[PDB]
RNA sequence: GAGUGGUGGCCACUAUUAUUGGGCCUAAAGCGGCCGUAGCCGGGCCCGUAAGUCCCUGGCGAAAUCCCACGGCUCAACCGUGGG
RNA sequence: CCCGGGUAGUCCUGGCUGUAAAGGAUGCGGGCUAGGUGUCGGGCGAGCUUCGAGCUCGCCCGGUGCCGUAGGGAAGCCGUUAA
């Protein structure tokens, strides 16, 4: 379920399950990464990279070719970011959760009785507690990494 | 290849079902029409009517009994115990008929057919006591719960309820060898109905 | 010697002293033997005949 | 803790007015001229323990059991209990 | 029968009515699909299955 | 209510205090431990 | 949150029997879900069985024949020692040699009978009669 | 035996039959009491096992479980009414239970005794227990349960010789059915003698919902209805 | 039955303390609601380790007390020699 | 208790108090176990249409009611929105 309103939505993509790329995809894998770092440099998040080339070129997801480096795992959009030096500074998720709780905590400057909107602005920051002590765990942060709004 | 026309079947309103539907009377659904009624399909039909013919034509004729609560039935099957022998039960059927030996009309039967599970409820209730098997004429609408043999058919229609007893007798008499052949059979459908 | 104990013919299970069981001629060839428990004939399980195939309720 | 202390060897019943139970130790007590009831219950424990030995040995195995439940046959057929072909069961 | 995961979206080859140019789109985008080369639109997002614009020419595996 | 708790395989410590906490809501274990009848008793503890 | 594939399987392979079902599909497959099938089906108490791929943790296929009386897991899974069985038949089984208790031991998951005949211990983790 | 012999004979020729079954009881059709079961028939006619077991008419075969007095109210006092429990058996491998009620206690009785047969069931037995595998139908074959009530039963194996360990009641039960060792547990209001008796008749009527192997059956002994040297 | 009754205590009765094995809509009993720290419980596959866990074998856990067979007091209780 | 009047309070701003038959008298997460029939949101298919963000029928997912099978319960009753 929801981690806190509990309700239970099933929407979702359904893969098919398939190890090689289709007969009729004609891109190589150096069209695609080349493809993958327009799109990176013209401004876009890792998600929305996924979606374009999806929606407008064919592509089902990049991981369906080996990558040309390691043999033992696939090609994912953040493996060949990093392979350029183009890879986000901190997690995409954790970004976008601090852009809401910024934006938020200034309309509560000028709304100090609005309580409803104030339990969205907890929950939030506790997603963002729980984020950045798995990301502290993995070492995708640094140890003195710590999270204030007053920053 | 049928024992009547398609074209019979489809003007005495056999195929026609009603606007519910349930999970296990869908293997025999043909299809179900833009307002909503489900409509049945006729050759299933005339292969149960068939192995129903075999089936009672083996047991004692006078230990098969056959009931209807319902109106537009009493006819017909005062009708079919009338050409095959069999017991007919028309109208209110007596609670305890099969199940109290006190009763003046107590009588158990080898075999039982039912018009309309929901509206003959009474009857199967105290056939399922007794262990005999339960042949019946299922609609759309009805369950298969207990049902031993099943034709699909509607159950509700005059002309309808008419048709079916006529072929099952015929299809009895036929299977018995009281009759050489099907074209002996030369009473008409017209007299198994109910009139006005 | 002793005797045997009837067994349904859809599930293969025993049919015990006193539930309201059935058994009958198979209605396609008459050859057959047709057993039916309590429980399959609440659930209306099909059944299939041994020597024809002629199969259901 | 506590030093020994000697136990009765036999047991008194759980219930000292059930009918059943008293008419079938009165017959008993009749037939063989006993002087009371304690006399009667020291045979019956003598019985129930022997019991309880073959029920532990029917359900043991190893090397131990076997020597137990030999010992257990001959005491028997030693006392005049059992013919000397008998088995455990 | 239905264990494994089936999409009920596909890919389409389609041919831009302006341009000329072919290509295979997602049958469910949601973005606006344009052109490679000339930019037109091809077909508009919706809640669910997409609006095309163009001429379909095959629906592939 | 749910599943009785806790069942796990290293909950020992637990589970041995939920069954200390709940025994003194028996009346005959608490009189007895806090050895409230001595307290009281005019015989002081005697037969006769 | 799922927490035990194997006990969510022996569940709903008991649920299914005591409707008549003729065949289930275990969800998430695993390894030992597989071996505890293997086991099962060297007694007769399943039929056949097949691994189906999806692109996740698999499915299993599963065949019924109505001669199950009742199947469970063993939560937490106790440690036992070679000669120690019969106070666990006792607490989990109707009479002194009625069903199994699938027991893994270090080599390989087995039946209470063969481990008892290898003269080792384990750790119980299921119960079939 | 010889007795009964000449008890069923008399009441077969002096009998008229109301109904199918006691038709084909009536005509020879039927000779033995393990016929009629497991078909679905209804048995409505108490002569049917008075002619197929006899010695369910003997003293020692039948037992009054209890006898309690209930009331009803009104305008014009107390109306009293008697309801009996009782059970019959052959001491093989056949038991039955009833309930009668009456103005008189005598009445209640006679009609409590009819139900019984009426209500006639045939069992399993066997030995099963980790401490005696003998092979004989001493005792259950197999742990059962049985539920009535509040009360619930559990029957457990026993070893030869053990005895009848439970309440007084379901002695008397399993005496009737043939079985002379058992272990048992009980959960519920015992004291309810109704609810015990239908309880351990439940759990009695249970040894045939097991699944079993012909391995099984030599391993425990299992014999179905009489032992039958 | 040379004993048999009274009073007080512990165990059983009692699944009225519940690991085995209890309850919480209406009978005693779900915090007015929610967020989260320690603790407990944690999805699938491959390789390594061997702490937990299982098997074998060395050194220990006095005697008395307990169970079994044999032997000595008339038998026994008791006592000795061996096995556990 | 009924009728004619009437202070605090009921309303706004800044704080404190933390209580109700605050009751679904039913703690929360996960898997599984017949059906039938209404209704709200989204999506898909078909047919109408005054071309409307319109109407009718069927199916999937998520909410919200009722009847009810196995099972449960001292019973009242609960029964894939489980007790
Ligand atoms: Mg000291
Ligand atoms: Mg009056
Ligand atoms: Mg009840
Ligand atoms: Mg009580
Ligand atoms: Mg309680
Ligand atoms: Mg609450
Ligand atoms: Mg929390
Ligand atoms: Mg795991
Ligand atoms: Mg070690
Ligand atoms: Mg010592
Ligand atoms: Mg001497
Ligand atoms: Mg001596
Ligand atoms: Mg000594
Ligand atoms: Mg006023
Ligand atoms: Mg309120
Ligand atoms: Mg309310
Ligand atoms: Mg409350
Ligand atoms: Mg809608
Ligand atoms: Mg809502
Ligand atoms: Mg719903
Ligand atoms: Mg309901
Ligand atoms: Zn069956
Ligand atoms: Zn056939
Ligand atoms: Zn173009
Ligand atoms: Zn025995």
């Amino acid at each position: 379920a929801r981690m806190h309103a509990r309700k239970r939505g099933k929407s979702g993509s359904k893969r098919p399950p398939r190890t090689a790329p289709p007969i009729w995809l004609e891109y190589t894998v150096e069209d695609i990464e080349n493809l993958v770092v327009k799109l990176r440099k013209e401004g876009y998040s890792t998600a929305m990279i996924g979606t374009i080339l999806r929606d407008q070129y064919g592509i089902p997801t990049v991981k369906l070719f080996r990558d040309p480096d390691n043999p033992n795992r696939k090609l994912t959009i953040t493996r060949i970011l990093e392979k350029h030096g183009l890879a986000p500074e901190i997690p995409e998720d954790l970004m976008f959760l601090i852009k809401r709780a910024v934006n938020l905590r200034k309309h509560l400057e000028q709304h100090p009785k609005d309580l409803h909107s104030m339990r969205g602005l907890q929950l939030i920051e506790s997603k963002i507690r729980r984020l950045v002590k798995y990301y502290k765990r993995k070492g995708k942060l640094p140890k003195d990494w710590r999270y204030d709004p007053e920053q | 290849e049928y024992l009547v026309p398609l074209d019979q079947y489809l003007a005495a309103g056999v195929h026609i079902g009603t606007q519910q539907k349930t999970k296990d009377m869908k293997k025999f659904i043909y299809r179900v029409r833009q307002d909503g009624l489900y409509v049945l399909d006729v050759r299933k039909t005339d292969e149960r009517l068939k192995v129903a013919g075999k089936f009672l034509a083996r047991f004692d004729p006078q230990s098969i009994l056959a009931v209807s609560v319902r109106l537009y039935g009493q006819k017909p099957v005062k009708k079919f115990g009338e050409v095959t022998g069999a017991r007919a039960i028309p109208g209110r059927f007596l609670p305890g008929t099969m199940t109290n030996p006190a009763v003046k009309n107590f009588f158990e039967p080898d075999v039982i057919i039912i018009t309309d599970p929901r509206a003959d409820h009474q009857a199967m209730k105290e056939a399922i006591e007794i262990g005999i098997p339960i042949v019946a004429l299922v609609d759309t609408e009805n369950l298969l719960s207990y049902v031993d043999l099943a034709i699909p058919t509607n159950n509700k229609g005059r002309k309808a309820l008419a048709l079916i007893y006529w072929i099952l007798a015929r299809e009895i008499l036929y299977n018995r060898g009281e009759i050489s052949s099907r074209e002996e059979f030369k009473i008409p459908v017209e007299e198994f109905e109910m009139k006005i | 010697l002793k005797f045997e104990i009837p067994v349904c013919t859809s599930c293969g299970r025993e049919i015990t002293p006193r539930e309201h069981a059935t058994h009958f001629v198979c209605p396609n060839c008459g050859e057959a033997i047709i057993w039916r428990c309590e429980t399959c004939r609440l659930l209306a399980k099909p059944y299939k005949c041994p020597k024809c195939g002629w199969e259901g309720p | 803790g506590d030093p020994k202390r000697q136990r009765k060897k036999y047991e008194t019943p759980p219930h000292p007015w059930i009918k059943e139970r008293l008419d079938r130790e009165r017959v008993l007590m009749d037939k063989y001229e006993l002087k009371n009831k304690k006399e009667l219950w020291k045979h019956e424990t003598q019985l129930k323990n022997f019991r309880r030995r073959a029920r532990r040995l029917l359900a043991a195995r190893g090397k131990q059991a076997e020597i137990e439940r030999e010992q257990l046959l001959a005491r028997l057929k030693r006392l005049g209990l059992l013919p000397e072909d008998a088995v455990l069961d | 029968r239905n264990v494994i995961p089936m999409p009920r979206s596909r890919f389409l080859r389609v041919k831009c009515i302006d341009c000329g140019n072919e290509q295979i789109v997602f049958s469910h985008p949601a973005t606006r699909v344009r052109c490679n080369v000339c930019g037109a639109t091809l077909v508009e997002p919706t809640g669910g299955k997409g609006i095309i614009r163009a001429k379909i020419l095959e629906v592939l595996e | 209510p749910g599943k009785k708790a806790p069942n796990g395989e290293f909950a020992g410590r637990k589970l041995k205090l939920k069954r200390k906490k709940f025994r003194w809501s028996d009346i005959r274990y608490k009189r007895r431990v806090l050895r409230l009848k001595e307290k009281s008793d005019p015989l002081e503890g005697a037969p006769q | 949150t799922l927490l035990d594939p194997l006990a969510n399987a022996l569940s709903h392979i008991t649920n299914s029997e005591r409707v008549g079902k003729r065949e289930v599909y275990i969800k998430p497959a695993s390894k030992l879900i597989g071996e505890v099938l293997r086991v099962m089906q060297k007694y007769g108490y399943i039929g056949e069985f097949e691994f189906i791929d999806d692109g996740r943790a698999g499915v299993y296929r599963v065949q019924l024949l109505g001669k199950i009386n009742k199947a469970g897991a063993i939560k937490p899974r106790f440690p036992v020692k070679a000669r120690d069985y019969e106070r666990w038949e006792k607490r989990f089984l109707p009479a002194f040699e009625f069903g199994i208790l699938i027991v893994s031991t270090s080599q390989g998951v087995m039946s209470h009978k063969e481990a008892r005949e290898k003269g080792i211990g384990g750790r119980l983790i299921a119960y079939v009669y | 035996s010889q007795e009964w012999k000449e008890y069923a004979k008399r009441v077969l020729d002096e009998w008229q039959p109301k109904t199918k079954l006691g038709m084909l009881v009536k005509e020879g059709q039927i000779t033995d009491i393990h016929e009629i079961f497991r078909k679905g028939y209804q048995i409505k006619e108490p002569e049917i096992i008075d002619v197929l077991l006899p010695e369910v008419n003997a003293r020692e075969n039948q037992e009054i479980l209890d006898i309690a007095l209930t009331v009803r109210m009104t305008d014009s006092g107390r109306r009293v009414r008697f309801r009996v429990l009782a059970a019959v058996g052959n001491r093989d491998g056949y038991v039955g239970l009833g309930i009668g009620h009456g103005r008189e206690v005598g009445i209640a009785i006679r009609k409590a005794i009819n139900y019984a047969k009426l209500n006639i069931i045939e069992i399993k037995r066997g030995c099963g227990s980790w401490e005696c595998r003998c092979r004989r139908p001493h005792s259950v074959p197999f742990t059962v349960e049985g539920k009535e009530g509040s009360v619930r039963v559990k029957l457990i194996p026993g070893p030869r010789g053990l005895g009848l360990v439970i309440g007084d009641v379901g002695k008397k039960i399993l005496r009737l059915a043939g079985i002379q060792d058992v272990w048992s547990q009980t959960l519920g209001e015992t004291r309810t003698t109704v609810n015990f008796a239908k309880a351990v008749f439940n759990a009695l009527y249970n040894t045939n919902k097991v699944v079993v192997t012909p391995e099984m059956i030599e391993r425990y002994g299992i014999v179905v209805g009489r032992a039958m040297p």
